[PDB]
RNA sequence: ACCUCGGAGCAGAACCCAACCUCCGAGCAGUACAUGCUAAGACUUCACCAGUCAAAGCGAACCUCAAUUGAUCCAAUAACUUGACCAACGGAACAAGUUACCCUAGGGAUAACAGCGCAAUCCUAUUCUAGAGUCCAUAUCAACAAUAGGGUUUACGACCUCGAUGUUGGAUCAGGACAUCCCGAUGGUGCAGCCGCUAUUAAAGGUUCGUUUGUUCAACGAUUAAAGUCCUACGUGAUCUGAGUUCAGACCGGAGUAAUCCAGGUCGGUUUCUAUCUACUUUCAAAUUCCUCCCUGUACGAAAGGACAAGAGAAAUAAGGCCUACUUCACAAAGCGCCUUCCCCCGUAAAUGAUAUCAUCUCAACUUAGUAUUAUACCCACACCCACCCAAGAACAGGGUU
RNA sequence: GCCUGUUUACCAAAAACAUCACCUCUAGCAUCACCAGUAUUAGAGGCACCGCCUGCCCAGUGACACAUGUUUAACGGCCGCGGUACCCUAACCGUGCAAAGGUAGCAUAAUCACUUGUUCCUUAAAUAGGGACCUGUAUGAAUGGCUCCACGAGGGUUCAGCUGUCUCUUACUUUUAACCAGUGAAAUUGACCUGCCCGUGAAGAGGCGGGCAUAACACAGCAAGACGAGAAGACCCUAUGGAGCU
RNA sequence: GAAAUUGAAACCUGGCGCAAUAGAUAUAGUACCGCAAGGGAAAGAUGAAAAAUUAUAACCAAGCAUAAUAUAGCAAGGACUAACCCCUAUACCUUCUGCAUAAUGAAUUAACUAGAAAUAACUUUGCAAGGAGAGCCAAAGCUAAGACCCCCGAAACCAGACGAGCUACCUAAGAACAGCUAAAAGAGCACACCCGUCUAUGUAGCAAAAUAGUGGGAAGAUUUAUAGGUAGAGGCGACAAACCUACCGAGCCUGGUGAUAGCUGGUUGUCCAAGAUAGAAUCUUAGUUCAACUUUAAAUUUGCCCACAGAACCCUCUAAAUCCCCUUGUAAAUUUAACUGUUAGUCCAAAGAGGAACAGCUCUUUGGACACUAGGAAAAAACCUUGUAGAGAGAGUAAAAAAUUUAACACCCAUAGUAGGCCUAAAAGCAGCCACCAAUUAAGAAAGCGUUCAAGCUCAACACCCACUACCUAAAAAAUCCCAAACAUAUAACUGAACUCCUCACACCCAAUUGGACCAAUCUAUCACCCUAUAGAAGAACUAAUGUUAGUAUAAGUAACAUGAAAACAUUCU
């Protein structure tokens, strides 16, 4: 009897939704694992001005390798073995 | 589209309506 | 209403961003021509075409405002330069009106009737009371003030629908809903009795006979209780008619040089489909109401007048049958003639009782109208079947043949 | 609308085109129609008889004279305001324009919306029909205005008498209808093992969710739906795709 | 679109084309259409002996019986001992953000039909300061090869020929019109005749325009037999833009022409990878060009949150934020050349406007989702979870179920100074003014109804006992019929995806677009001849374009339908 106007999610007069219990305790759990994670957040170690540069020179060589593996970048060998051997197509009982 | 502020209450989201169902007094 | 560009908020503190969002303007100017020639580096109106700042040198004495505008070709001049309101301003060197006599390739992206979301336009039911109703808001009316349901209608957008959604009525057929005219049942009244109003429950029915204007609109004559409303593709054109509304002709009046056109009027203007699919083909039935007669000329008023209720008799619509008496006209079938139609439906008026020792009809335990009904009649024998007849019948099927 | 007639062969057959009466202009004339004719003739145009009549204009166009003019029965046009006695419709005067500021007639009409006008009649009941009025600011004197002798498959109403259009339909025959014998289609078909309600979706569900519903197969009638069949809609819009007229 | 200029070797018989929907249309320019020009299509299959009319060679598509149906449902999947019964699941390509939608196309089978190409680019041989079989290019170049860019569908215009036998007009010779009234008549009724105002029948009919009367004329502006003429930049026209051989606001045939057309539709086998849109201009928003992004192989090194600090304002507030940013997490960022495509997109949340502080309405910015997979919310397009793919009858998780229901009340008690002061006649406790007195225990010159001026009722205050003496107000009814059912009382855990893990190796789920690898029927060269490979070419693939042709089902054995009777077949009857 109840009808409901242009689809039940978008518009003005909409079919409401509600929550029930699993649902809240989903964001109950939820919200205590993000103050757990606040909480392990919460505490640095180096206090930033103890890291200006401790890590760099790995970073580097990693830049370094990466440089070396993009610009030597070549056409594979070309060999005449495979030109001979691909006569063996017709071979017969030799 | 309707506007911020209308006269026919205007349901809220449902992540909005979850956290102000979680978070009652 | 506009055709180019700038500024103020939308766009708030690097930048960009539109609207038929609301405002100021600009097609220039008040004074010296070193307003000379070269040459690093950048921004760049979201591309390009374009525009702007400037290191330094030779040359010279010691530039203000925000838009403030014009390219290719060509033309004038020996030369440096110059020419459009090309305003449709990224600018065809020069082209108006109509087609209801029109054609074509397309568009529900973009329409007229529809279906769709709110409702600018309304009723219904209440909160409160300025004012009326003789005093007196709630017998009733209602504005300046608020809350809930809907699209009856005009409009907002064009979301499947231009490889086609037939458009106003009327005939026939009806279904659903009350915001109910009535018969069923209550309370009050500014209810003296028949005439009226308010609020509730109940849809089993009707919603006439006619005229003219083209009508769903609208106008007038005669009744009862009424000539009620909305939706069903503004119900129903594979059922029916177009009186206009959607053409080709013409006439009157007007705009227009003419052509042409008219939500200004009129005369006539082809209405095509063999039922494919779903679904249907008596659901067997328990009606409704008007008038008259003793009460009745009684309560009532000052007088008009007339009932509440009961009994009886005559009558109107619909349904179930008949030919023997009236008609159509005859070894048959129909109506104009004849018989019958049987039960309610939820809103009050009142004892006792505590919670609340009074009082209390009860979304407490109970007692009265206060629930009709767990209703009653058609019709319920498994097989003799060539053929004939029939009040039975499209075939089939149904009954008789002693 | 003078009449007879004719026009849209195939949706309009009409008030539409024509017809005698009238009016305007042009031409001094011999070989092929005009015309083997001569200004009582011929050609080019407008209305269309008989009765009353056609009042004005070359500022604008064309035509004729090139003498500044003539022509309108050639294209077209004939006011507004203020003062104006008790009430509309004014007598009269002033003002500015221009060719004149609506002549005669007729009507709320085939005549812009107001307009279902005052009122009488025809009906008991009449935006239907007839009669006397123009604020008709948009009728109007050959884009001719009105009665009249006769007529119209033109458009509307009515009187004495009658036809089942209806109240309320009915009695019969044929075509046709139902079966038997054969030739035997057309449109149309994505496949169907094809029911209903509520709700949703490209916004109108037999194929989606939840319910209700269910042994199978033919014949005989109606239309409620499958936005059913025929025309790439003739109505609205786009196209630097066309065509007709002026 | 040339010219001047070196120049240009006589004679040899096939198809890396085909076999009747291909190739000329052709067995033939035959039938058929119009008076006419002209248009113009399928044809023929046994065999050495048809002078072998024998017995066989059968087997495959669409349509049929053999052998119909058996409840339920886009015709499908999972399955078990058995078709159904159990669960899940909304046909195909497209203009579109979104289509099975009730938008477009479709009855099948067989044949045919749709990406043809330059400058500039990429790769691989050869030669080289030169390359190239004269010509051209060159500060590492030159030559050759490979690689690449659709089909069909209109109204219009000209040129060369044809039509007045139907219809408009004209010309010469003929014919037609009973009867009555005949007023003398372009008179009347009315036969035959000319045209058709209306009703009824059918619109795939008798008929690509019919059937009877009601109709007008029928001695003339009438009809008709014969022959000729007027034709498209025109003929004719008692003017309908009417007619000109069934389709004239401008004809048929042929050529221009395979005309053009921003407009419609379609566009043929597999896998994998990459791949989604700040805008400007245009007689343009239905297109095009340039921005931005996407596709390949190379060169260079920096691309992203980065931090103390930096980014005038002014009266009145001025938020959420942004720009440059070595650390740290990363492997990505720019350019080079060829380039196709997006450039006609929506909803939700946030910051604003028009509108009604209306819409699934429009205009800007940021993020997410969709036109890519699945699950939940009933079906779902914007809500949430989730992304890189299997076999197994494995396991662990993300999202994932609504509760409200309430309107009560106090038990009793009331004398008097007075009609306290005043317009209206008076207002005596409720018409207005400052003071609103005063007696016994205790009551207001009046706290709530009925009162022209008085009476009737309660409450506050004694006397008297002494429950809560009050969680404040917050519900609604339209048209086919309301919708799954149920449980307030065996212990919070469990169920629940394509997310993760187990044995394997991992390229095997985006629109347009781009790149990489295989596949097959023809001919040719090389090997094999019971059927395949290496290389070159293509008329190289059809579930679709109201695509063309031939066969055949549903519609449908549906509509239409014939012949007067008896009979010796010599006849008779209406
Ligand atoms: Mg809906
Ligand atoms: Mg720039
Ligand atoms: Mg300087
Ligand atoms: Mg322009
Ligand atoms: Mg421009
Ligand atoms: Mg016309
Ligand atoms: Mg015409
Ligand atoms: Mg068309
Ligand atoms: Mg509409
Ligand atoms: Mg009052
Ligand atoms: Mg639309
Ligand atoms: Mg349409
Ligand atoms: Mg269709
Ligand atoms: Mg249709
Ligand atoms: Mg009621
Ligand atoms: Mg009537
Ligand atoms: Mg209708
Ligand atoms: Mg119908
Ligand atoms: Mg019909
Ligand atoms: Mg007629
Ligand atoms: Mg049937
Ligand atoms: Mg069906
Ligand atoms: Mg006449
Ligand atoms: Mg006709
Ligand atoms: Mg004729
Ligand atoms: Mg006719
Ligand atoms: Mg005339
Ligand atoms: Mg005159
Ligand atoms: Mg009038
Ligand atoms: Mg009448
Ligand atoms: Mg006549
Ligand atoms: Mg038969
Ligand atoms: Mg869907
Ligand atoms: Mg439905
Ligand atoms: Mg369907
Ligand atoms: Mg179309
Ligand atoms: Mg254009
Ligand atoms: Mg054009
Ligand atoms: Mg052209
Ligand atoms: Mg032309
Ligand atoms: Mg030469
Ligand atoms: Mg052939
Ligand atoms: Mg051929
Ligand atoms: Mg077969
Ligand atoms: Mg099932
Ligand atoms: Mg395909
Ligand atoms: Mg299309
Ligand atoms: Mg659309
Ligand atoms: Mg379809
Ligand atoms: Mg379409
Ligand atoms: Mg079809
Ligand atoms: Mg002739
Ligand atoms: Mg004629
Ligand atoms: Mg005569
Ligand atoms: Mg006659
Ligand atoms: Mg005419
Ligand atoms: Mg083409
Ligand atoms: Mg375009
Ligand atoms: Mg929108
Ligand atoms: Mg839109
Ligand atoms: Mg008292
Ligand atoms: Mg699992
Ligand atoms: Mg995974
Ligand atoms: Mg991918
Ligand atoms: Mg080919
Ligand atoms: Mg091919
Ligand atoms: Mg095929
Ligand atoms: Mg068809
Ligand atoms: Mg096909
Ligand atoms: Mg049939
Ligand atoms: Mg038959
Ligand atoms: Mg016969």
């Amino acid at each position: 009897r109840g009808r409901i106007p242009g689809r039940q999610w978008i518009g003005k007069h909409r079919r409401p939704r509600f929550v029930s219990l699993r649902a809240k305790q989903n964001m109950i759990r939820r919200l205590e694992i993000e103050a757990e994670n606040h909480y392990w957040l919460s505490m640095p170690y180096m206090t930033r001005e103890q890291e200006r540069g401790h890590a760099a020179v790995r970073r580097r060589e990693a830049f370094e390798a990466i440089k070396a593996a993009a610009t030597s970048k070549f056409p594979p060998h070309r060999f005449i073995a495979d030109q001979l051997d691909h006569l063996n197509v017709t071979k017969k009982w030799s | 589209g309707s506007k911020a502020v209308t006269r026919h209450r205007r349901v809220m989201h449902f992540q909005r309506q979850k956290l102000m169902a979680v978070t009652e007094y």
